[PDB]
Parts: structure tokens; C-alpha cells; sequence
């Protein structure tokens, strides 16, 4: 889950 | 929650300045195309484009009040939601002052006939030139133009309280902006009303783009990001 790790 | 949420507090003036700071960079193309354009070297610069784009609209979510406020789940949703909405608006607002034209990037100015090289394509580059004439027309400022932006990113997840307060702090700032440009009260509600059917066209135009980009996908013309998979994955 890539937006997960850029929205963190 | 979001209770005591400095976005509640903002003044319309200080809304807009934290929307404006937030704004992400002009994409240029990394490529021109050789003219002409395949299905697949035009799907390729869109996707490509598209796929660049995102990681700025992230950055940019972060820096519109309220966002960040919201569970890191229900961030996702959002942008999951919205990300094609969010990259239409913007496209439009760039294509305003250019009659019959999408500004995709300064260096990737397509007109309808050019949209003709994908297939189903065309109809939504003619929903996207009407949207953008239609802003032309209303004389779309760029303070309600980031506005919007963020009203498509809070309100196409809300069914798809805290995200309510600050659609209705987005609301109050919108006929600030009015009252201050001059219009009466009736002009003021009447350019609010205008503005969001817009959205709902906008909204429309994602909901047939998104149908396109699953064919595309299917028939396997051009490679998608990783990311841009999971975006796909979010509406089926």
C-alpha cells in the first residue's frame, strides 16, 4: 500500500 | 475527530494562503512526442505525466487544512477518491487560456483531433474543453480555483463531521472571495451554485476517465506505475 507510506 | 483543528480557526484570507502556499509545481513532459501520436506513445505521456503529477498532489493533500488531520485510512480514501478529479480540475484551469486546447503540460498542447489517437478518448477530451470554456467564461479566478481543489478532495470520499466543518470553512471562503471581488449576495450564491454543478461534471468526467483507464489497462497497451495500479485497484 504505496499512499499509505507517502501520506505517512 | 478533528476537534480544535487550527482549519477551523483560519480566517477566508488565511484559508486561501495556506491553499495557495500548497500548490504544486507545472509539470512539464519529460518527453515530446514525435509527431504523430500511437494509442500507446500518447497513453504513455498521459500515464507518465499523470503518474508524476501524483506524487506532487500528495505532498500538496498534506498542506490543505484538514487533511492531516484525518486517519492516515481515511487520507488514503480520499485521494483514492478524488486523485483523477483533482488531476482533471487542474488540467482544465491550465487549458482556460487555451480556446479549443488541453494544456496537459506547457510543452503538451493537444486539441480534440489529437485525442482521436485512443480509443473513447475523444469524448472526454470534449467534456474536458467544455469545463475548461465553461470556467473561461465564468472568469474562474485562481484563489477559487485552489477552493475547488480542495472541496473535491474533502467531499469525493465523505459517502464514496470533521470533513463537513471544513467544506463549510471552504464554503465561507469562496463568498469571501465574492463579497470582496464586489458581486451582491445573489451573485455571490448564484456563483457558489455554478461553481459546484461544475464538480459534479468534473466528478462525471473521473467516473467515465476511470472505465478508460481500466480498459487501457486490460488491453495492456501501456505499462501503469505501481501506484498508479493501486489508485486503478481503489474503484475497482
Amino acid at each position: 500500500a504505496i499512499l499509505h507510506r507517502l501520506l505517512q | 475527530a478533528g476537534a480544535g483543528s487550527l482549519a477551523l480557526s483560519l480566517t477566508a484570507d488565511q484559508m486561501v494562503s495556506a491553499l495557495l502556499d500548497a500548490e504544486p509545481p507545472i509539470l512539464y513532459s519529460e518527453y515530446d512526442p514525435t509527431r504523430p501520436f500511437s494509442e500507446a506513445s500518447m497513453m504513455g505521456l498521459l500515464t507518465n505525466l499523470a503518474d508524476r503529477e501524483l506524487v506532487h498532489m500528495i505532498n500538496w493533500a498534506k498542506r490543505v487544512p484538514g487533511f492531516v488531520d484525518l486517519t492516515l485510512h481515511d487520507q488514503v480514501h480520499l485521494l483514492e477518491c478524488a486523485w483523477l478529479e483533482i488531476l482533471m480540475i487542474g488540467l482544465v484551469w491550465r487549458s482556460m487560456e487555451h480556446p479549443g486546447k488541453l494544456l496537459f503540460a506547457p510543452n503538451l498542447l493537444l486539441d480534440r483531433n489529437q485525442g482521436k489517437c485512443v480509443e473513447g478518448m475523444v469524448e472526454i477530451f470534449d467534456m474536458l474543453l467544455a469545463t475548461s470554456s465553461r470556467f473561461r467564461m465564468m472568469n474562474l479566478q485562481g484563489e477559487e480555483f485552489v477552493c475547488l481543489k480542495s472541496i473535491i478532495l474533502l467531499n469525493s470520499g465523505v459517502y464514496t463531521d470533521h470533513i463537513h466543518r471544513v467544506l463549510d470553512k471552504i464554503t465561507d471562503t469562496l463568498i469571501h472571495l465574492m463579497a470582496k471581488a464586489g458581486l451582491t449576495l445573489q451573485q455571490q450564491h448564484q456563483r457558489l451554485a455554478q461553481l459546484l454543478l461544475i464538480l459534479s461534471h468534473i466528478r462525471h468526467m473521473s467516473n467515465k476517465g476511470m472505465e478508460h483507464l481500466y480498459s487501457m489497462k486490460c488491453k495492456n497497451v501501456v505499462p501503469l506505475s505501481d501506484l498508479l495500479l493501486e489508485m486503478l485497484d481503489a474503484h475497482r
